């Protein structure tokens, strides 16, 4: 329709934001602990899938919690330690998020870029109703 | 209006060989690894007027064979080569590869291997008995000993195949384990001979042999061209652009 | 059957030796600094690029 | 970008790596220990051009390239060798000898 | 002929080979 | 990557010599006790060829 | 249903509870 391409770019724009905001959050919950009702933090992830209206957008179904093992750092003066007096410590890879949010800007950026050139096109296509 | 796509070549190129080099730095502690030289091809189009165009394709060597450094870490059974020896091992498909990792190891049913596939000696694999401590001479003599019993009873059970390939005509497989080219094979034979020209020494380790002097070269290198293969791109858009208006009235 | 022998009023210590880790250390800092440097000049690259 | 997803596996490598070490100095006191060694490998290798001719009567270099996939922390052993004797004078303290383990 | 002039034959295609077998 | 572990193979066996000095020095009065010493060698010389 | 569409509704109110009532 020459118009999906706006929505392509904005389903990107959109997954993108989403993942940055996913990665954000468990950068500032690394060293979290005792959430609320006391179960302990679990790192999140996103999945990407296409959209078959074939070529078509992005999408998030839904977040994943990690099935990475937590640390088990032993403290038995945290009420939470078990009968081996073991805490758990969420598992968040400071070095796979620095990368997840670099790639998310990247993406940005270039989709931002996209919809640029593609808003001059338009602009000048409408030139010749007249 | 077609440099478009030789800039874009090019920067793809050096992303390539970009990626090459953040491949060998990655790796730079695998005891017995190979760095990956790369360096780039050119390849002119032409015919019929003015052989401009000349476009950009990345490849890479062989490896260099460089001998990487020793450790000494006291293992009895820890093998490091001469300057280019080789221990061949049959790989998953089973066929034989060559390698220079010389942590082995033992199974519980004494089984010798290197990491993942087996050693190979005199006929198929070697076998030790069943918990014998191991020692490698320096000409590759297997000397086991059995536990509890005296030490007047150290028996050889067996003896590496070392092999010797200088290095011009050896490619790495999809698994990393190094093979002879086709014409090598064809001239020398499908399976190389043993030869005693090559000594191993016992207990130390074999490293990697990456320059990290090079590998920073070549990253500013490689930055320095793509901008300026990008600061093309965008020129050339920015002319053609300008230009497309021509057709206007 | 190969088994050792055993002393009374004696503790087997840890067989651990220390310069070894030291290098490994710094050789462990050296080469996180040098993967550092080649993601940081990588995002460089996709700015660039980017910012076409 | 295959190079940020090969420096993120090298950094892993290089911080599972510094943790086994710190993890050897930290027991550095602990009656009966073992000290760890982490070995890694590198993954395998994709192929996106075949060499071509050689020996053609010229000296040409080869021609094919094949990009790197990363490193991955494949083992870690540790090393049964024998240690000192630290003498305690305690009655109910065994050392032992060779290669043997109390059940 | 010069470029950019008529002519009645086509061009022939272009190879661009890595290597010269 | 090049002198770090030339250097620990040299610390190495200077610990290796340290070891068996304190054991010598530490059975000064036990009968019948042979003195012990070692001896080192090099490792694999690499070789550049010249054009 | 998916976000960016259409509701005749609003959203319940968010809320970030310290800790469970």
């Amino acid at each position: 329709a020459l118009l999906n391409i706006f929505d392509i770019a904005g389903s990107a724009l959109a997954a993108q934001s989403k993942r940055l905001n996913v990665a954000a959050s468990n950068l500032a919950n690394a060293d979290s602990v005792t959430g609320p009702d006391g179960q302990p933090y679990r790192a999140k992830q996103v999945v990407f899938q296409v959209d078959a209206a074939a070529t078509g957008g992005v999408k998030v179904a839904s977040v994943i919690e990690s099935q990475a093992p937590e640390k088990l750092v032993y403290e038995p003066g945290n009420p939470l330690a078990d009968a081996n007096g073991y805490v758990k410590m969420p598992n968040v890879d400071v070095v796979g998020e620095m990368v997840n949010t670099m790639s998310a800007s990247r993406s940005y950026q270039a989709n931002i870029e996209v919809l640029n050139t593609v808003k001059s096109m338009m602009l000048k296509t409408l030139t010749l109703g007249q | 209006d077609h440099a478009i796509y030789t800039a874009m070549g090019a920067a793809s190129q050096t992303l390539n060989q970009q990626a090459v080099t953040a491949s060998n730095l990655a790796n730079a502690s695998t005891p017995g690894f190979r760095a990956q030289l790369n360096a780039l091809r050119a390849v002119p189009v032409d015919g019929l007027s003015l052989a401009t165009r000349t476009l950009v394709t990345a490849s890479t060597p062989g490896a260099d064979m460089t001998p990487g450094q020793l450790d000494y870490t006291s293992r009895p059974l820890d093998v490091a080569l001469q300057q280019d020896g080789w221990l061949v091992v049959q790989a998953a498909d089973g066929a034989e590869g060559y390698t220079r990792n010389g942590n082995i190891q033992v199974g519980p049913t004494g089984q010798l291997t290197i990491q993942g596939h087996p050693v190979i000696g005199e006929g198929g694999p070697i076998t030790v008995p069943e918990g014998s401590e191991i020692t490698i001479a320096a000409d590759g003599t297997i000397s086991a000993l059995n536990p509890g019993d005296p030490p007047n009873t150290v028996a050889p059970v067996g003896r590496l195949k070392l092999v010797k390939a200088e290095g011009n005509e050896v490619q790495r497989s999809d698994d990393g384990l190094f093979r002879l080219t086709a014409e090598a094979q064809a001239e020398r034979g499908a399976v190389l001979a043993a030869d005693p020209s090559i000594r191993i020494m016992s207990g130390v380790l074999e490293g990697s042999n990456v320059k990290p002097v090079e590998a920073m070269t070549d990253m500013i290198a490689n930055a320095r061209r793509f901008e300026m293969q990008m600061k093309v791109i965008t020129s050339v858009d920015e002319n053609e652009g300008r230009a497309n208006q021509l057709l206007s009235m | 059957n190969g088994a050792g022998l055993l002393y009374q009023g004696y503790v087997e210590t840890s067989n651990v030796n220390v310069a070894e880790e030291l290098v490994n250390m710094i050789q462990v800092q050296r080469a996180y600094e040098i993967n550092s440097k080649a993601v940081s000049t990588t995002d460089q690259m996709l700015q660039k690029l980017t910012q076409l | 970008i295959s190079s940020l997803w090969i420096a993120k596996t090298g950094l892993d490598a290089q911080q599972t790596n510094m943790d086994v070490i710190a993890n050897n100095l930290a027991n550095v006191s602990t009656n009966g220990f073992k000290r760890q060694r982490a070995v890694f490998e590198d993954l395998l290798y994709q192929t996106i051009r075949q060499p071509g001719a050689q020996s053609s009567e010229q000296t040409t270099l080869p021609s094919g390239l094949q990009i790197g996939t990363g490193v991955r922390p494949v083992a870690t052993e540790r090393l049964h060798s024998q240690g000192n004797l630290s003498q305690t004078n305690n009655s109910k303290d065994v050392a032992i000898k060779g290669q043997g383990f109390f059940q | 002929g010069v470029p950019g002039a008529l002519s009645n034959q086509p061009a022939p295609p272009n190879e661009a080979p890595i290597a010269t077998p």
